[PDB]
Order: C-alpha cells, then structure tokens, then sequence
C-alpha cells in the first residue's frame, strides 16, 4: 500500500469477502454445514445467530458417503459458467433429522 | 617530486551503502544507472586528477577499475594501508588525510623528493625520503630470524 | 620442509631462509658455516673463555673476512654483447643442481631472462615479470624462453581458429553479458511492452560489445570473466578469437608483453589501447587437454615467461628451484656488479687473513680469531670430501700455494678440469653472496652462544 | 541344480531384508555379491548373456566353470596358457559349424514353431503349470508389435509389465492398450465409451512465470480483481479443453509449479471430464505411441488432431492391491502392448516378471537369427562328439 | 640427526638405509610389472578391500602404478614416471618402468664395488648421449610413397596390440585402429573417436562405426529418420531462460496481466524456434536440456530434436557433419549446416543408439567395443587408447624404429663401443647402463617361456658385427630380421622410454637422505 | 498483524503519523459499536489494549479481559448472552440481560 486511507478497507475485506460465501449458502435453506477443511471462530457466528449447524474437520471419506447417500454435490469452489457466487442451491442433500445423541 | 594524496574512501565500483534498491521501470533508464555507476567513481578518480597528486594512499581498497585508471595516467596508487602507517605518513609529508576527494587542493597533499619501491629482503617496500619538514621517521630492521629481529625492535 | 621441534635447530632454518629472501644462493653454505662456528666454539668453551668473549671474537674476525673479500673484483657486464660473465656465473648456481645436462642451454635463458625484465636505471629486477610454469612431458632439452605469456587458452568456442599471425590484442575486464550493477535493482515489468523491450535491449547489447571491439580493428580478445552462449556464436561470425577466465596477475602480464591497456568497459576500447603480438597460437602437449599459449614474436616487451619441461614432475619442481637460484644471482650483479670466485677459492683466502690479523694482536681474542679461520675451512674441506678426495691433503695443498705467492683464484673442484685455478675454470660466485654468508652465519651463531636457559615444556597435553 | 526343468530355484537374502525367489542365471550372481576377484567375472558373464540372447544364463556359467575346471589338468601337464587360448579358440570356430548344421531354418509365420520356443524358457521357472496361458500371451506380444518380414530388431521397452498384487497366475492379461497405476480425480465417473484421449502438459493452475511474479495490492476492489480474473483464467482453459472434444486428460507431473489446483479440478468434474494426475515426464513416450495421441504444451495448439481415441477407457476397480486403468481398443494403434502379472505373493510376481523377460527373449532371438536347435542336452552331446573327433 | 633426535613423530636416514629404502622400493615396483611386458606376458587384475571395488584389470604400466599407492617414497617417482609417459605418447609405459628399475638395480651392484654415485650419474650421461645417436641413425622415415607408409602404421599398431588382451583379434582391431586415426584428416586430438563399450557378442563383433552413434533419442513425437537431411546443431538455452538480467521481476497490478506476460514468454520462445526452422533444417542438436513448449514446436515441423547429448557432444558432431555450433540464431546466411544421409536409429545392445549414417567430411569415429564382460570392455578401451595415441603421432612424426628388442640392442652396443674408449673410472657404469638395455629383450624373452640366456647373447652377436635390423622373433622363439616381420615402433615412443628413464634414474641416485615428515591422522 | 504479506511504503513525511493514528481510530471504531447498546460488562475470550480500555472508561463499562472459552460457553447459558466474534455485528439478543 501507498497511501494510508487504504489500509482498513483492506484489513475488512480479509473477513468481508468471507463472510461473503458463508451468507449465500446459508440463505438457500441449508442447515446443516460439513466441512474437511477448518472453520474459525469468526465464521461461528453466522450460524449462531441463523440456528444452523456447522461441523468442521471431519474426514474425506465421510464427506463422500453422506454427499451419495443424501443425494448432495460435493462442492469445493465457486462455479457454472463465470458466476459471482451461485452455489447451485438446487443440489443441496436432505435429511429427516440431524441429531447429536 | 611528487605529490601524496592521503584518502579515507574506496575506490571501488561496488560501493554500496548496504541500504540502496535501485527500483527501474524501464530498459532505458536501466541502462543509465548503470552508467551512473560507473560515473561515480569515475568521477572520485578525476578529484584526485588534476591536482598534481601522483601517488595515492588510502586505508580502504582499490577494485581493478581504479587501478588500471591510474596505470593509464601514470599515477602510483597503494590501497589497504594500514592506519598506523597513514598517521605516520602524514607527519611525514606534512599533509591530511581526506575522507572526501571533493576537497583536494594543495594545502591537504603532501610532498617528497624520492618516492621508490625497493626490494628490500624479497619483500617490496614503497619508502618516502627527502622532505626536510619530517616530523617522523622509520627505523627498518633487517636481520636472520624473526626472533632475531624481535630482540633487536625490544632492544 | 622439516618437522624439527627444536628451538635451536629452527633458527637455522630461518637462517637459510634468510639467504634465500635476500641472495638466494647460499643457503646450503650458510648452515654449514654456522654450525663450523659452533664446532670450534666447542673446544674453546671448554677451556674457560666466555661465551660472549667468543661472539665478541667473531666480530672482530668476521670484520676481517669483509674487507679481505673486496680485495679482486671486476665484472665488465654491459647487458648488449658481453654476456659471457654472466652466463658463468649462472653456471656456477646451476653447477650443483640436476639441470647439468642443460648447463650450456638453461644458464643463457636465466641469462637474458633477467636482463629484458630489469631496469638498469634503477639497478632494481622484478620477479613478478618473470613467469615460471611448468608442464610434463617432453624432456629438459625442450625448455625455452618463451618472450611474451603462457596461460591456459579456453576458447568458448570449438570451431576457433588456432593461430593467429598478427594479433590486435583488445584486453578487457568485463564480462560479455548485459551489464548488470552492484546494487540490488529488482527491475520492475509492468506490461508486455516492456518484456519485449527486455528481448529487444540484450539483443542489441550484444551486437554493441562485439560492433566496438571491430571497429578498433582488433582480431583477438582476452577476457578475466566468463563469457554468455549468445557472445560465443558472435565471435565466429565476425572472426574474433577470445579466451575465457583468465587469472589476475596473468592478463596483467599481457598488457606488457604487448604494449596493451587493460580496459574496464567496452566503450572505453580504441585503437591506442590494443596490444600488438605475433604468433598466437595453443600448443596440445600429447594426449591432454592443456593447450597453453605460445607467443614467439613480440615488440620491446618488459615479460618474459620460462616454459619447464622434463619426464616427471620431481625434475621439474626442482628445475623451478634450481633457475630460482640462477635468477636471482643475475639479480645480485646488478645490485652490485663485484664477483669474486668461488669453489672453496675465497673461503681459504679469508682464513689466511683471519690468521695475518690474529697476531696483531694476541691480547684476548687470539684464540677466538683461529676458531673463524678454522671454521671458515669447513666449506672447501667439505668440497673436498663429496668429491671423493681428501680433505686435510687437498686443503694443505691449496693453501700453502697462496702464502708463497701472490694469493690467486686456487679452489678445487670434482673432475679437477686439470689445474685448480678458478679464474680458468670460470667459477665465479658474487660477492654479495659470500659477504652476507659471513655476516649472517656469524650473527645467528651470537644468538645461539648468547643464551644459557631453555624454558620448553613437557608434554603435548 | 538351477538348471534345466527338473531344477530348484534359490532365494538371497540381502542385507537390506528384501529377500527375493530367483532361479534366472543372471538374477542370482547379481544378488550373491561374491568377493573373490575372479568369481565376478563370471557375474558379467550372466550379464550380457541377459543382454545379447536374454535365455542364457546359468548354461554359462555351466560352461566357463567347466572350461576352467578342464584346465586344472592341463596346467599340472606343462602347457602353457597362451596354448590353451590358442586352442580354446580353434575348438570355438569349429563349434559354431557343429551347432549351424543341426539349426533348421524356420519363418515367424508359423505360430507353432514360435509357440514351443517359448514355452521350453518357461519349463524351468515357476510358470511351468502356468505354460497353457503365459506361452501363447508371450507370442502375441511379440509378434504384434515387431511387424514382421521387415525388420531384425525388436526393442523390449515397448512391452510395459505392470505388477500387482492379487488373485493368481491365471489371472494374468494381455491388454493391448494402455495401463496406468495412477488415481482417479475426482473419481466420480470412473468410465467413459467413445473416449478421445489427450495428453497435456501444461499446468491448469494460476499464472505465473519463469520470472519473478507479484501481485501489486493497493486498493478495496482490486482484492476482487484478483480472485475473480484467476477463477475467469483457468475457465479459458477447460473451455478450451472442453470444446476440442475429448472426455480423458492425462496431466503430466509438475515439480515447479501446481499441475491441476482445486479450483481446475471443479471445473474439469463439471464438464464430465475424466482428470488422471501425475504422469512421469519418462513415460509419455509410451503413451503417444499407445493411443496415438500427441504431447500437447501449449494450450493455443489443443487441437482436435493431437487427441487420441479409445473404445472405454475405464478404471478397473480391482479386489485386490487398489486399481488401475484399462484402455480397451485405439484407432491405428502402435507397436506396444502392456502384460499385467498377478500372483498371490510378492515373491512370485517378481519371478512371473523374471520368466516372462526370460520368454520374450527367446523371440527375441528368433527375429535376429531365424534358426533353432533341439534342447534338453542335445547340442551339448553332438558338441562333445564332434569335438572329439575333430582333437584326433 | 638419528643421535640426539631432535624430531616429534618424524623419521629419517641417511646413506644407510636411504639408499636401501629406495633401490628395494623401486625394484619391487619394476619386478611387478615385470611379467606384463612383452607380446606373451600376462596381466593383472587389481581389486580394494571394498566399499565399491570396482575391480580394474590393465596391462599397461601405467594403469597399474596410479591405483596401488605405494607408500614408498623413492617408488613414487617411478609412479609418476610411467603416468606422464601415458600422457606425453601412450606407449611404453611398462617399459620405461623395467627401464629405470634395471638401471637401479646394476646401481645396487656399484654399492659393493665402492663406486661413486657421481660417478655413475656422469657415466649415464655420456652413455644416455650415445643411445640417443644410435636411434636418431636407425630411424626409418617415411615421406611420399603412402602405400608404404599405410603399411607402415599397420605395423605399428601390430606391435602395440600384440602386447594386450587384443591377442587374436590382429586381422581386426588393426584396422579398426589404423582407419580411426587416418579418417582424422588432420591434428590427433584424440577425442573424435569416441569408443562406445557395450555387453553382449565377443570381440570379433566389434567394428569402426561409418557415420557417428549418439544417445538421447529424438524426442516423443518426432520423425526417427530424415533422407538427406541438414543438420544444425546448437548450444543455447530452450525453454526457462531467465535472460541473463538478474534482479528483474514481474511486478504487476492484476492477475489478467500475467496471462498476458506468460503468453508473451511463449511467443518469445516460439519465436527464436521460428528462427532456427529458417535455415531449412531437419535435425536439432542442443547441448542443454530441451523441455516440452520448443519440443512440441519442431515436432510439428518435422524437425527432430536431439536433447543434451554432451558437452563434447557437439564438438565431434561439428566435426563429423561439417558445420558449427550456432549457439545464436540471427543471420541464416552465415551459418553453415551439417550433411547427412541417414539420421535412423540402430540397437546395439538392447538400446537404441542413433546412427548418422552417410555423413560428409566425418572427420570422427565411433569404435563400438563389444566384450563378453565388462572386465574385458575396460582392458580392451585402454588397449585401443594405447594404439590410437601412437598412430596419431605417427602421422606427425614419420620416424620409426624397428622394436622386439631390436631397438634396445642398438642403443646397448653404441654404449659398450664408447665404454672401450673410457678411463676406468666411468667406464664401469657405462657397462652396467648398457647391461640394463639388454635386460628389455630379456625380459620379452623370458616371458614367453625361451631361452633369455642364449636369445639375447645371439643378439649381442648379431648386432656386434653388422645386422642392424636383427631383432627377436616371438613367433616361432629364434632371432629374425625386424624388417621382414614388420615388428616396428615409433622414434617418439622409444625415445621417451630412454630419455625419462634416465632422468628418473639420475634423481634416485642422486638421493643420499630420506627425511620424511610426520603424517597427520595415522596413529 | 492481518492474515496476510502488508508491508506500506512510506515515502511522506504525513504517512507514518496517519498509520499511528488509523491504528487509533480502528480501537475507537469497534469501541463505539459496542456501545450502541448500551452495554455493562464486556467479556472477551483476547486481550484488550489500553486504547479500548479508554473508551470504556469514560462510558462506565467493567472490562474482564482473559476469560477462557469454556467460561465463556457457561456464562452465555447462564446470562442468556450470544459468544459474538465482531464487534460491528452486534444486536440487541446479544445481550445477556437478566443477570
Ligand atoms: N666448478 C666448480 N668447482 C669448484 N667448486 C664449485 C664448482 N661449482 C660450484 N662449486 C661450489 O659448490 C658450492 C655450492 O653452494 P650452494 O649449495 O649452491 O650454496 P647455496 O645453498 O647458498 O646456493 C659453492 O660454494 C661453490 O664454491
Ligand atoms: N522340456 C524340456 N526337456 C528337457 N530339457 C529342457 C526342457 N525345457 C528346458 N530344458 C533345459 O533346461 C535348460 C534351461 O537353461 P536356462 O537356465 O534357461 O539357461 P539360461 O540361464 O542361459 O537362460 C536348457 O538348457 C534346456 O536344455
Ligand atoms: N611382435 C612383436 N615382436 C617382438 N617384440 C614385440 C612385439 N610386439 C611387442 N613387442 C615388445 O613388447 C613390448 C611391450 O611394451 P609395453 O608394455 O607396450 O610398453 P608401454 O607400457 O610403455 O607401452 C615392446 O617394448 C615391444 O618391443
Ligand atoms: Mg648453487
Ligand atoms: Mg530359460
Ligand atoms: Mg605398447
């Protein structure tokens, strides 16, 4: 940076451009979030305050027999055709109940 | 009878402050830093032109561009002396040494009559004689052992 | 080359090396001479005399061997045609070493080595002038004096020509490449316009360094650095033959041997700074891979380089230590130009002075002054027993020939070559040499007689 | 008693721990590492024995150990050794007219006479139960890609033995087409009918140079200028792919840079594309020779003539060590062919691979010399006889 | 010095057992290579205690010397003796290591006798100066008439390769040496013929290659041969270059311009392809590696591409094809192309080789050395080296002496006629220098399993009253006219084993004290 | 430090004076969104510099500073508060009133 009036809409736009992906995807009707990677404890709150659930770290293999078995897509990026952030929120998966026991 | 410039600077070509980044934008300036490179010590080696200095001594090292400079101009340079040796070569010709060439003028150069480089023991050696202001002088010891001599500097 | 780990036994090897930095001839005879003082100073520690008394006895000895030494001396060098002193006088160095069967041959290259090389206004010779290099192969025959450079030629290129006949030599310093500062840069690109200006400044950068080299009319280049893949095909295009990473004292000896200046830059080139050669040209020397250079013609060049040959590497190391030795005594004449004649000649002629001066007078130092004169007959008493003779016949002979006459040059030698006169068997040695064999042999024998406790250690740890 | 059909085989055990069953002449010195000076030697013997013929390698050290052995009375006799060389050498010349005259000339037409050459190499190894299956897949390998009646070298590089653990040595085949031990991704197609084929070595990644590159940040919207217009790149690139027309991509394995990132790989999956990743930059050669395809590495020049072509190209999802490709049919294919080897130990398939070699050489010997004898100690007894004959 | 010695670790003796040391150093080093010299001796196989052998089997003497490290002192000499005489000729390297070793040896008989080693050392002198006029007025020299002198460089190279493991391979290996040196055309540089060494088939198999082999097959996909094609070679950086300004970086505002900058870097390297394909080529040599982005551009084109070959690659390319090495691509019209007939690809040994069959102006050779063992591959590589290097001498100089002995008793009887005319002194080491050039045909005599004792004294008969050309005769074991049997060597060759023997020689008996230093790390 | 390579060049003499006082003025940003509440007690699981313990000084509001994260579950159970992570994102049901 060469100027110094730039420098906070830099440091907002790490969490903005984030909080980005995490309000498409949720605004669709998801409830239920899985996650190989890592969720921090920013992206957190987003579904606190929504109600929905967010499991993060779980394992390769489990992503790929919950995905086939109810009928959801394996996403990992941003897609079809040049879009901003589409989602194809058609082939979210379904579920009867999603219980911690 | 020639003339000492006693000097403090290098005259080298990679002269660096250690904190210099040259950003270019173009190929055409590019090529004019590293023609200012070159002009900056060219422009050093023409402060001690034309004022009479033949012999040149400093205490900081001379890189071949300065040496075959002055081979050019028949002008004698000894670079890497020792600062003991530059603060007696100074009471000698009665001169000053001079961190920056862009004050040279005839008060700071020295003087002398016979400027030589013998070979004494196999070794060379570069001695000043004949000027009659010599607030110093130098007692050259030669002997068969390098014991032998130090008993002769401790007598 | 000793592994002695004696206080007493070191001194004596910086005595000889003390002769070597200096004269450079005598420094086998200046150990045999000081450990001749301590012989005779062993019998006469035994019969009461101070050991101080005896190193101040031969001061007062070692006085008279300086002023008897400078009694016949002449030399008529001129350095143009009276090159018959100093070819003798080398052969008298090279006499003693293996290059005997070179006797005639490598004394007239140590010869006229030293003479192109030293300023005879100055009286002052450089060795720094005078390369010597060495290389196997063929025999001790083939050594010449080779006027000019001998370095290793690496032409970048295969297809070069391997002999040049008249040489415009351009001696440069910078390195055939897009020049490039001494300061961190980190030249920014922006857009595709300026990556095609960067295809398009090198391309005609190494059209300009090779364009400024043929417009000063040059057809060789020698270069310290290394040089690019793309200035390799240029220099065959344009039939200019150049070498690659040249040593630093060694493009220096270039610039003399042909009248040349070592330029910085490549804009700097012009026809005044070129040097001027003959045959330029690299010799294979059997199956390897040297190919070092020959220059036969030259124009008034101050460089001259020694090419050593021979059929190992032991005759030719030696050969670089033996014409050391007959180099530097062509050093001492122009130094000073007195001679006097060796073979045990002059060693006899100073003990007779010693022993003259010994009864005038017979105070104190009377027995210290006959322990000099009968140590300074050890080195031709020690020429008489390697020669296969005697040496209490031979040396009772010699010198009883000089007091019943007028004292000639009488030494002796190993075929004899008929009679013992040195001044017709040309055995003639430097006076300087002989007068610091005296002098330094007698001021080392003071600091090992001056000395009554050693303070060594025990063991290592 | 590793020779001949009723011969055992041995089993070294290096140092290391890796202990392998041999019974292959030039596999069993190579693995003593004996340290006699003379008994090397014989080490190199069986060495280019592999090299030239490739069948012989224990009936020469058979023959030099005895060689030797009938020199030990002829060194207690008086003669000289210049004398047996000498001799040794007028016994050698006349041995190859012994051994010309009992040779029929045959063609590589007849498949029987090439059928029982190979399968005489296979009665000494561990594959001798398995002769029914192993001798008429080494003819067909050999014989379709030399091109016979025009050429006296076959090159054996171009017959690839891919080595896998599972079932047994029935289980073996002899695809014609290309087997590859790499993974799937993303691996949610697994088959493909009608497959066009390509093989690219460019990297599907952001870009970047062989120079230094940065990204110079110094605004609010030009954080979206950069992962918007590196989402906008590589979608130039798998449109590019996907409108040539092809459904296979063989990536080649990059070590500078990413080959295939996580944002190609979802566009790629999208446009039913089967992605295989790490290719070895030495094995490229023997796929474009396979399927015909073309090593394409600019992605201006991704053109529909440097494809291939495949009838299915489909990953066999194998029961027992993972699974591989399997390329089933190519237009014009080439002079290579590909033999996977099962076994149920890692012991035998290191064996299978060692008879299979020691069967293709025996063609191999066919092809630059069109004649053969009778085996079994037969040219050995009319080497002995004649000899014999010739010394009186 | 051993009295009150003044020394840490270090030893030393003098004129007792420093000339013990050095006559029993030398000796043992002449005695080993004793049985490897002469054209029926044996050879020798040299092994380590291990960690990687690698077991090397030579007959030349020099080969042998430079991996034993002996830790004698005076032996060393000897060492580098035989190595600079593998440098300077290639030839009698064994034989000048018997040489200087018998001259040693009659210097151990002078020991008894109370003879002076100056003596002896003026004595060889003058006898050194009269075997050198003995071979300079037997040298047969050879001008015009080249059917005899083709004959000549045959004999040559028979007496060379009679002595190694090339024993019955004479009909061949002859003239795979002979026409490897006169398809030179030129200066022997010795490294245009480049030998090949390959497992499988015997020795008979192998032949002299009429065009040039070369490794590093063309490309993927390539054509694998071109019909009369021109051939440029290059030495200059493909793909990756980095050009040659350090300290230049891609800084940029947006990821869209790199596409643009990595686009231009490829139209930049298709660009210089585009400039090499002017000259209307079909074949491409590159010293440097070739990666995938020109690779695909002169497979389009129909050119091949032949991918870091060697650095000496290209210069025997060069001088097989008839070009230059065009490491920049600017003006088509100052760069000369190779010729060729055929470019395709032969297999030698399960590998494929590529065979530039039909070259013009082949000034190189490739010598396919194909052996039973590998063993057999290095002994015969060093025995043609050992025949390659002589007859690329012999083309420069023309003199040739007639070998077998014969040469060593003309350089023995010019000495024995100039002892007679000596005081007795000296005369008894000239004796004893012309007994040891007696002993090299008795050594050659004795190693076949003849009679030394009576073979030589028939020599020294024959060549007394007469006979210049008498020399031993190997073959059938009886004294034969060298002349006939075309037993000949090179005046250089036995030149150099006269000359450095007697060098080496003077400096060992020159040698009263070994004082030897302390070792470091040996406790 | 953010997630991320910032480096500013300054070449200004107004440049190193406006980074020192962007750095204040961020503290005073997120100070002035958490008290559009109206808030008490603020309860953070990271440090509090002493530029945010100003604002809250002249405001009235009692500061803990290092609470643990499994404090922090059991304290929003027992108050009824949300565990917020921005400070500009901050409602009213965020609010642990009842306490
Ligand atoms: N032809 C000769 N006749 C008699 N004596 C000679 C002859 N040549 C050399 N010498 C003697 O040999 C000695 C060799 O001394 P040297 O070992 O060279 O001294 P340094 O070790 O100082 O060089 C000389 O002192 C000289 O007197
Ligand atoms: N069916 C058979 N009947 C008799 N002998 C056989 C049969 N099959 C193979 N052999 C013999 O077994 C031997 C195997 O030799 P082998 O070890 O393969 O030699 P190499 O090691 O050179 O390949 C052959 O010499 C052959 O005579
Ligand atoms: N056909 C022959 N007849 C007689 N003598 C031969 C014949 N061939 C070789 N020789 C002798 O064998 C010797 C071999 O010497 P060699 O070991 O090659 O010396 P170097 O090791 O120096 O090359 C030669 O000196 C030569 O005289
Ligand atoms: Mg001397
Ligand atoms: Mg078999
Ligand atoms: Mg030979």
């Amino acid at each position: 940076i060469t100027d110094p009036e730039k420098l906070d809409q830099i440091r907002q736009r790490e969490s903005d451009i984030t909080k980005e992906r995490i309000q498409k995807i949720l605004a669709t009707g998801a409830n239920v979030i899985l996650t190989t990677g890592g969720i921090d404890d920013m992206c957190l709150k987003y579904f606190v305050e929504a109600g929905a659930m967010a499991v993060r770290r779980v394992l390769k293999r489990d992503l790929k027999r919950i995905a086939k078995a109810s009928g959801a897509t394996i996403l990992s990026t941003l897609a079809n055709l040049e879009g901003e952030e589409t989602f194809e929120a058609a082939m979210l998966g379904q579920a009867e109940e999603v219980v911690q026991e | 009878n020639p003339k000492i410039a006693l000097l403090n600077v290098e005259l080298e070509l990679k002269a660096e402050k250690d904190n210099a980044e040259i950003r270019v934008h173009t190929v055409e300036d590019y090529q004019a830093i590293v023609d200012a490179e070159w002009n900056i010590l060219y422009d050093k080696l023409e402060k001690i032109h034309h004022s009479g200095a033949k012999v040149v001594s400093s205490k900081l090292p001379i890189g071949d561009v300065a040496t075959q400079y002055f081979a050019d101009r028949d002008m004698f340079c000894a670079g890497r002396v020792p600062e003991e040796d530059l603060k007696r070569t100074m009471m000698a010709c009665g001169g000053s040494i001079q961190t920056s060439v862009n004050a040279l003028s005839a008060d700071v150069l020295g003087r002398c009559q016979v400027f030589e480089e013998t070979q004494i023991g196999g070794e060379r050696y570069n001695f000043f004689t004949g000027c009659p202001k010599a607030k110093t002088c130098t007692f050259i010891l030669r002997g068969g052992a390098e014991q032998f001599m130090e008993e002769t500097e401790r007598s | 080359m000793m592994d002695v780990d004696h206080q007493i036994a070191k001194l004596m090897v910086e005595l000889s090396k003390s002769q070597d930095d200096e004269i450079g001839d005598g420094t086998t005879g200046v150990v045999v001479l000081a450990g001749a003082l301590l012989e005779e100073a062993e019998q006469l520690l035994d019969r009461g005399i101070h050991p101080i008394r005896i190193a101040d006895g031969y001061e007062q000895a070692a006085r008279v061997a300086i002023e008897h030494l400078d009694k016949i001396s002449d030399s008529v060098l001129v350095d143009i045609k009276d090159t018959e002193p100093l070819i003798q006088t080398a052969k008298t160095t090279l006499g003693s070493k293996v290059v005997n069967s070179c006797h005639r041959q490598m004394a007239e290259i140590a010869v006229n080595a030293v003479l192109t090389v030293a300023d005879m206004e100055r009286r002052d010779v450089d060795f720094e002038l005078i390369k010597v290099e060495g290389k196997v192969g063929g025999r001790l025959e083939d050594t010449k004096l080779i006027k000019g450079v001998i370095v290793d030629k690496d032409f970048s290129h295969p297809q070069m020509p391997k002999k040049v006949e008249d040489a415009k030599i351009a001696i440069l310093t910078c390195p055939f490449e897009p020049p490039k500062p001494k300061t961190k840069h980190k030249l920014d690109v922006t857009s595709v316009e300026d990556y095609k200006a960067l295809q398009k400044y090198e391309k005609e950068k190494f059209e300009e360094m090779i364009q400024q080299i043929k417009e000063t009319g040059a057809n060789l280049a020698i270069c310290q650095w290394g040089f690019d893949d793309e200035a390799n095909h240029l220099l065959l295009q344009n039939n200019l033959p150049a070498v690659r990473w040249v040593g630093g004292p060694e493009i220096e000896l270039i610039a003399i041997a042909t009248g040349g200046r070592i330029v910085p830059r490549f804009s700097e080139l012009t026809a005044e700074k070129l040097g001027f050669a003959g045959l330029v040209q690299e010799i294979s020397f059997g199956t390897t891979k040297d190919k070092m250079l020959v220059i036969e013609q030259c124009k008034n060049s101050r460089a001259v380089t020694i090419f050593i040959r021979g059929g190992n590497k032991m005759i030719i190391e030696e050969a670089k230590r033996s014409l050391h030795d007959a180099l530097c005594v062509i050093r001492n004449l122009i130094r000073d130009n007195r001679v006097v004649y060796g073979g045990g000649a002059a060693e006899i002629s100073c003990a007779l002075a010693v022993s003259q001066e010994a009864d005038k007078c017979p105070t104190l130092e009377q027995y210290a002054m006959r322990a000099f004169a009968d140590a300074l007959e050890v080195i031709p008493m020690a020429l008489s027993e390697n020669s296969g003779m005697n040496p209490i016949q031979t040396m009772t002979e010699v010198r009883a020939r000089q007091v019943k006459e007028m004292n000639p040059a009488l030494g002796i030698d190993c075929l004899h070559k008929g009679t013992n006169d040195m001044k017709q068997q040309h055995v003639i040695e430097t006076l300087i040499g002989k007068k610091q064999q005296i002098s330094l042999a007698t001021q080392m024998v003071r600091m090992i007689l001056k000395i009554d406790d050693i303070r060594k250690p025990g063991e290592s740890e | 008693t590793s020779l001949g059909p009723k011969g055992m085989d041995k089993m070294i055990q290096d140092g290391k721990g890796d202990v392998t069953i041999t019974n292959d002449g030039a596999t069993i010195l190579k693995q003593m590492q004996v340290l006699h000076p003379a008994a090397r030697m014989l080490v190199e013997l069986s060495k280019a024995q592999d090299i030239e013929a490739g069948d012989g390698t224990t009936s020469v050290v058979i023959i030099a150990g005895s060689l030797l052995d009938s020199c030990t009375k002829l060194l207690q006799k008086g003669i000289h050794p210049t004398i047996i060389s000498e001799s040794f050498q007028k016994a050698l010349e006349k041995g190859i007219e012994i051994l010309t005259d009992m040779s029929r000339p045959v063609e590589l037409s007849d498949r029987e006479t090439l059928l029982n050459s190979a399968t005489t190499s296979l009665n000494s190894k561990v594959v001798s139960q398995y002769s029914s299956l192993l001798s008429p897949m080494s003819v067909n390998a050999v014989m379709k890609v030399i091109d016979p009646a025009t050429a006296t070298s076959v090159d054996l590089r171009d017959i690839k033995i891919v080595k896998k653990l599972g079932g047994t040595i029935d289980d073996c085949e002899l695809v014609e087409g290309l087997v590859l031990t790499q993974k799937v991704s993303n691996s949610g197609i697994t088959r493909v009918e009608k497959a066009k084929i390509g093989l690219i070595q460019f990297c599907l990644s952001a870009p970047k140079t062989d120079m230094d590159n940065q990204i110079v940040v110094s605004d609010y919207a030009q954080m979206d200028r950069v992962l918007r217009e590196e989402r906008a790149y590589i979608l130039n690139l798998v449109k590019q792919i996907k409108k040539t027309g092809c459904n296979v991509l063989l990536i080649q394995k990059s070590i500078l840079r990413d080959a295939l990132s996580d944002l190609a790989l979802h566009f790629l999956n999208k446009m039913k594309i089967m992605v295989i990743k790490d290719i070895e930059r030495e094995d490229i050669e023997f796929i474009c020779k396979t399927i015909g395809t073309k090593p394409v590495a600019h992605i201006d020049q991704f053109t529909a003539d440097m494809l291939g072509s495949a009838e299915l190209a489909e990953e066999v999802n194998l029961n027992g060590s993972g699974k591989l490709l399997k390329i089933t049919g190519c237009a014009s294919p080439g002079k290579t062919v590909t033999i996977v080897v099962r076994g149920s130990n890692k012991l035998v398939i290191e064996e299978a691979e060692r008879s299979i070699h020691d069967a293709l050489c025996v063609i191999r010997c066919l092809v630059k010399k069109r004649a053969l004898i009778a085996g079994g100690g037969a040219p050995e007894i009319e080497l002995a006889l004649r000899l014999t004959e010739y010394s009186r | 010095a051993p009295v009150n010695i003044f020394k840490a670790g270090a030893d030393e003796e003098r004129a007792e057992t420093a000339r013990l040391t050095s006559f029993i150093g030398a000796i043992a080093i002449g005695d080993l290579v004793k049985s490897t010299l002469g054209p029926k001796g044996m050879d020798k196989i040299l092994l380590s205690s291990g960690r990687d052998a690698s077991l090397m089997v030579t007959n030349d003497g020099a080969t042998i010397l430079k991996n034993i490290g002996v830790d004698n002192p005076a032996a060393k000499v000897l060492v580098d003796m035989s190595r600079v005489q593998d440098d300077e000729v290639g030839d009698g390297t064994t034989s000048v290591t018997v040489l200087a070793a018998e001259l040693l040896r009659e210097a151990e008989s002078l020991i008894a006798k109370k003879i002076h080693p100056q003596t002896i050392i003026a004595g060889w002198r003058e006898a050194t100066k009269a075997a050198r006029e003995a071979l300079l007025s037997s040298a047969v020299d050879h001008g015009s008439d080249e059917v005899k002198f083709r004959q000549d460089l045959m004999n040559i190279a028979g007496t060379t390769l009679s002595s190694k493991l090339l024993t019955h391979h004479k009909d061949h290996f002859t003239k795979l040496a002979v026409e490897a040196v006169l398809r030179l055309k030129g200066s022997g540089n010795l490294e245009a013929i480049h030998i090949i060494k390959k497992l499988g088939g015997s020795l008979a198999d192998s032949y002299l290659d009429e065009g040039f082999l070369l490794d590093k097959k063309i490309g993927v996909n390539q054509p694998k041969r071109i019909e009369n094609a021109k051939i440029l070679i290059a030495n200059t950086g493909m793909d990756t270059d980095k050009i040659k300004i350090f300290g230049s970086r891609v800084r940029v505002d947006s990821t869209a311009k790199v596409a643009e900058i990595e686009h231009a870097e490829k139209e930049k390297m298709k660009e210089k392809v585009e400039r090499i394909l002017k000259h209307g080529i079909n074949c491409f040599i590159n010293r440097q590696l070739i990666y995938n982005y020109p690779e695909q551009l002169f497979g389009a084109a129909g050119v091949m591409a032949i991918e870091h070959a060697d650095f000496a690659g290209v210069e025997r390319l060069a001088l097989v094809t008839g070009g230059e090495i065009a490491s920049t691509f600017d003006h088509p019209e100052l760069v000369k192309l190779g010729s060729c007939k055929l470019i395709e690809e032969v297999m030698i040994g399960e590998d494929k080789l590529i065979h530039f069959s039909g070259v013009a102006l082949g000034e190189a050779c490739t010598i396919v050395l194909r052996g039973a063992t590998q063993q057999i591959l290095d002994e015969a590589e060093r025995s043609l080296h050992d025949a390659l290097c002589v007859l690329a001498q012999t083309v420069k100089d023309s003199r040739t002496v007639y070998g077998g002995g014969c040469s060593e008793m003309l350089m023995a009887h010019a000495v024995t006629q100039l002892a007679n005319r000596t005081p007795g002194k000296e005369a008894v080491a000239m004796e004893s220098y012309a007994k040891a050039l007696r002993m090299l045909p008795t050594i050659i005599a004795d190693n076949a399993g003849y009679d030394s004792a009576d073979l030589v004294a028939q020599l020294r008969a024959a060549h007394s009253e007469g006979n210049t050309t008498a020399g031993l005769d190997m073959r059938e074991g009886t004294i034969g006219d060298m002349a006939i049997l075309g037993i000949t060597e090179s005046f250089q060759v036995k030149r150099q084993v006269l000359l450095s023997a007697a060098e080496a020689a003077e400096v060992i008996l020159r040698v009263d004290n070994i004082i030897k230093a302390a070792p470091r790390k040996r406790v | 430090k953010g997630e991320s390579q910032t480096d500013i060049e300054i070449t200004r003499e107004e440049d190193f004076t406006r980074i020192l006082q962007m750095e204040e003025e961020y503290i005073q940003q997120l100070c002035e969104d958490i008290i559009q509440l109206k808030p008490d007690v603020v309860i953070t699981e990271k440090g509090i510099s002493d530029l945010a313990q100003h604002y809250l000084m002249r405001a009235n509001i009692t500061a803990i500073r290092r609470v643990r994260k499994t404090d922090n579950n059991r304290i929003a159970r027992a108050c009824g508060a949300r565990i917020v992570s921005r400070p500009e994102e901050l409602r009213e049901d965020d609010v642990g009133t009842g306490a």
